């Protein structure tokens, strides 16, 4: 029935990924070997979703692993449940990207995308009916951003009907992963605003800070972002994995929070972020979650939101309390930071409460809003690269692979049209 | 997959080829016999061997290198040794005549000679691979077997594979001491060959690493076994993500793609830390800020140059060994604001993570101790262009009346070559001198 | 602009208080309340300050961009401005309430 194809591209984008359904099989009781060991109730009925059914009842997972590099199918497989995919979805190539995303677009990008479409097809096909297509990958790199835009692109002009979100990592001055970055990050955003249907932005610095000051752990690694980044994308789809009273959907959640196509950014976050001392004393209750989802210090943004005004709002709760305190707390809320939201626009907060609680926690909820914070981004972007493009440096190694220098200019353009219009829409007046 | 092939001219090139395998076979469990005779207490070897060794039917190791000389006495010196049941003799092209500091003849009239068996030899090692990213060459830019020789080979493996990777590994001439008296009259022809077919070289001297020694590792008398254990840890360093895993592996092509700005500054400054002894390995808190700190240092770079006199254009970090994120980043978040570092205007950032599960080890009979962690920099800055000025001005000065220079007119070749080095030279420096000014 | 519609006045304030400010005098937080619930004496109380303020320029010397020298002012200003910014919204949570009233 309705089921989610899932996508993987970028190493990063595979480790997340990887990450995300040991998240899922643990939480839905599944063991590393195959087989079902759960003991919930709506973990067999809605299960095929992610899964297939096949003899034995030994459901298999539904994600295919793009990469260039067979370096990472062996780091995943020898994991505890690197053993219950599919190797077929293993489609690796022979030749890194270099972190190049021109050479990985146009070399590594023809004769290895045959087998992805085939495979994605063949996939498409077996099922009856479908909603969207999921794509977890990173910018920072030829491996997500290289081919990631190219196989939406791709889908988008095969099956148009069909919700495409993805979870990309932006990157940060701060910290930094490539030299060429800023180059493959605008290379990447014209595709995502042309060719894709909604985008949530990443970030690992924050998630870090997030981490140090509040969680407070000891030796925060990827594993700890990995895990975080999985509950975030449960939390996510929860709404349709595991049905309460008031359920939701992707393109519902797309229409609704998606003012205009050029403008599909959101902004993820979770909520019961707390440290290991602090588990056994806290207060679980709504105004608590309230203020822990609309306070800047939970959100994993490398920016801050009280620089402009929120657009789009949607608070997704999944536990049993009540409905009332959600209704009042945005009531009051917009009653009192009336000068954080566009006035033009009232009721800019949805209410969604799953009625299933998730595993292992009994209170989750997450956060899922477009506010006026990443025009910074994108204006630090947009002056990186014309600072990088105005002597053209590190521009010989794109000129070499054969594409020109014009898809920089036009896509410069485009990005100072959308900043223009971010910011002119930023300041949303009533009238004259 | 991941393999490489490396080359080894002359002396120098030879002698690093042989501390490079060495380091392998130790690191590895390699035994030197060539198989695994270890069947009552195992001690490793349970990983991917295949980037430079091979694997046969009987379980046997083959090294994959090239060990050509134009002088047999080297390869006598290697070949009377323990661990000459590793490799095959066929590897190790012998030679009537040699070079010995002279370009001249080494590259018309001694290394025109050898030609096709190396070639046959070359063609043969790369079928026997399936996975090539890139080359490593060695040689040296004083030897005139590592100048001529390695020339003329690279102009040909250029022309025969555009798409391969071309890196380069030799020893620069040291201001201050040096060996011979014609290593510049080799090293401004080399220069150009190096520069316009080749993609990347690495400029290091001995003078910085007998200061290094004397500072930390506190010897008075240093060997050369000591300069190689030094060059083997930072290829090792550098082709690490290869023959092992990590948290962001960092392959050839990552890092060589971002470590060229443009073709015609691929000079990067390399770093390893910590260079430290037994005794200066144990009293001695090491974490990753403080090694970073160090790695901008003057004083442990192995190239006598003042950073503080120009600016960095690109920055390439590796480690290797148990490192933890926090740290990198707390590291780059204390050097992004340091004032003493300088950069451009244009480049805020740029850099890479490359964290590595094994941790490097130690051999019985050296001076390394057992370190938790290692750190390789790899930086590309403006400041190091005063080598090539003072080259260009000894040059000059010997040149001006034609020292020791009728000799090469009777080997035969063109005196205008000279005259070309020096132009092409001198263009370099008023690009690098371009690129290092600011707006 | 001086539309009754209070987005009007919130562009006329934004602008309105760093002026308050290059004298020093201190834009307060009841005196916007008396302004926008017209409680008497308030705002009247800080203009007349103004209008004594204008007549001290024009008693003896400089003008108020000359007056400067006197004092060090925009050494925390800076932050001020944006303190003040953030406090018209701050004002925004009990004062634009029943204006945002018509327009929710």
């Amino acid at each position: 029935m309705r089921e989610i194809v899932h996508l993987q591209a970028g190493q990063c984008g595979n480790q997340i990924g990887a990450k995300f359904w040991e998240v899922i099989s643990d939480e839905h009781g599944i063991d590393p070997t195959g087989t079902y060991h759960g003991d919930s109730d709506l973990q067999l009925e809605r299960i095929n979703v992610y899964y297939n059914e096949a003899t034995g009842g030994k459901y298999v997972p539904r994600a295919v692993l793009v990469d260039l590099e067979p370096g990472t199918m062996d780091s995943v497989r020898s994991g505890p449940f690197g053993q219950i995919f599919r190797p077929d979805n293993f489609v690796f190539g022979q030749s890194g990207a270099g972190n190049n995303w021109a050479k990985g677009h146009y070399t590594e990008g023809a004769e290895l995308v045959d087998s992805v479409l085939d495979v994605v097809r063949k996939e498409a096909e077996s099922c009856d009916c479908l909603q969207g297509f999921q794509l977890t990958h990173s910018l920072g790199g030829g491996t997500g951003s290289g081919m990631g835009t190219l196989l939406i692109s791709k889908i988008r002009e095969e099956y148009p009907d069909r919700i495409m979100n993805t979870f990309s990592v932006v990157p940060s001055p701060k910290v930094s992963d490539t030299v060429v970055e800023p180059y493959n990050a605008t290379l990447s955003v014209h595709q995502l605003v042309e060719n894709t249907d909604e985008t949530y932005c990443i970030d690992n610095e924050a998630l870090y800070d997030i981490c140090f000051r509040t969680l407070k752990l000891t030796t925060p690694t990827y594993g700890d972002l990995n895990h975080l980044v999985s509950a975030t994308m449960s939390g996510v789809t929860t709404c349709l994995r595991f049905p309460g009273q008031l359920n939701a959907d992707l393109r519902k959640l797309a229409v609704n929070m998606v003012p205009f196509p050029r403008l599909h950014f959101f902004m993820p976050g979770f909520a019961p972020l707390t440290s290991r001392g602090s588990q056994q004393y806290r207060a679980l209750t709504v105004p608590e979650l309230t203020q822990q989802m609309f306070d800047a210090k939970n959100m994993m943004a490398a920016c801050d939101p009280r620089h402009g005004r929120y657009l789009t709002v949607a608070a997704v709760f999944r536990g049993r309390m009540s409905m009332k305190e959600v209704d009042e707390q945005m009531l009051n809320v917009q009653n009192k930071n009336s000068s954080y939201f566009v006035e033009w626009i009232p009721n800019n907060v949805k209410t969604a409460v799953c009625d299933i609680p998730p595993r292992g926690l009994k209170m989750s909820a997450t956060f899922i809003g477009n506010s006026t914070a990443i025009q910074e981004l994108f204006k630090r972007i947009s002056e990186q690269f014309t600072a990088m493009f105005r002597r053209k440096a590190f521009l010989h190694w794109y000129t070499g692979e054969g594409m020109d220098e014009m898809e920089f200019t036009e896509a410069e353009s485009n990005m100072n049209d959308l900043v223009s219009e971010y910011q002119q829409y930023q300041d949303a007046t009533a009238e004259e | 997959m991941r393999e490489c092939i490396s080359i080894h001219v002359g002396q120098a090139g030879v002698q690093i080829g042989n501390a490079c395998w060495e380091l392998y076979c130790l690191e590895h469990g390699i035994q030197p016999d060539g198989q695994m005779p270890s069947d009552k207490t195992i001690g490793g070897g349970d990983d991917s061997f295949n980037t430079f060794f091979s694997e046969t039917g009987a379980g046997k190791h083959v090294p994959r290198a090239v060990f050509v000389d134009l002088e047999p006495t080297v390869v006598d010196e290697v070949r009377t040794g323990t661990y000459r049941q590793l490799f095959h003799p066929e590897q190790l092209i012998t030679g009537k005549e040699d070079a010995a500091n002279n370009y001249a003849r080494g590259h018309y009239t001694i290394g025109k000679e050898i030609v096709d068996l190396v070639l046959d030899r070359i063609r043969k090692l790369a079928d026997l691979c399936t996975g090539l990213q890139g080359f490593l060459i060695f040689h040296s830019f004083g030897g005139g077997t590592g100048s001529g020789f390695a020339s003329l080979l690279m102009e040909r493996l250029s022309v025969d594979y555009g798409k391969k990777s071309k890196l380069e590994f030799a020893i620069y001439p040291a201001p201050q001491v040096s060996t011979a008296v014609v290593e510049p009259y080799n090293s401004i022809l080399t220069t150009h060959t190096t520069l316009e077919h080749s993609d990347c070289a690495f400029m290091v001297d001995n003078e910085a690493i007998y200061d290094i020694c004397r500072r930390n590792l506190d010897i008075e008398r240093p060997t050369y076994t000591n300069l190689n254990r030094l060059i083997g840890q930072i290829v090792s360093s550098i082709t690490a993500s290869l023959r092992f895993d990590g948290a962001l592996n960092v392959d050839l092509t990552e890092f060589q793609t971002n470590l060229v700005p443009y073709p015609r500054i691929h000079f990067p400054l390399a770093t390893y830390a910590p260079v430290i002894s037994a005794e200066k390995a144990y009293h001695e808190q090491l974490s990753v800020a403080e090694i970073t700190n160090a790695c901008f240092e003057p004083a442990n770079q192995m190239v006598k140059c003042d950073p503080r006199h120009g600016k960095y254009m690109a920055c390439c970090m590796l480690y290797r060994g148990d490192v933890v994120p926090k740290d990198v980043n707390a590291a780059i978040a204390t050097i992004k604001t340091k004032r003493t570092i300088q950069f451009v205007d244009w480049c805020p950032t740029g850099f890479k993570v490359g964290i590595n599960y094994q941790p490097p080890t130690v051999v019985p009979g050296g001076d390394l101790a057992k370190v938790q962690r290692a750190v390789c920099m790899l930086s590309n800055t403006t400041a190091i262009a005063e080598a090539w000025a003072r080259l260009d001005h000894k040059f000059d000065l010997m040149y001006a009346k034609r020292a020791f220079v009728h000799w090469y007119v009777g080997e035969g070749m063109e005196e205008g070559e000279f005259s070309e080095a020096r132009e092409d030279l001198a263009a370099l420096e008023k690009d690098y001198e371009e690129v290092g000014v600011d707006s | 602009s001086e539309s009754r519609g209070s987005t009007a006045k919130l562009n006329n304030f934004s602008r309105l208080q760093p002026t308050l400010h290059l004298l020093g005098l201190q834009f307060d937080q009841n005196v916007a309340q008396s302004i926008i619930t017209e409680k008497p004496g308030a705002a009247t109380k800080l203009l007349y300050q103004l209008y004594i303020a204008l007549q001290k320029k024009k008693k003896t010397g400089l003008t108020g961009l000359e007056i400067q020298t006197m004092q060090p002012q925009t050494n925390l200003r800076l932050q001020t401005l944006k303190s003040e910014a953030f406090r018209e919204q701050r004002l925004n949570r009990r004062r634009q309430n029943e204006i945002m009233a018509k327009i929710q």
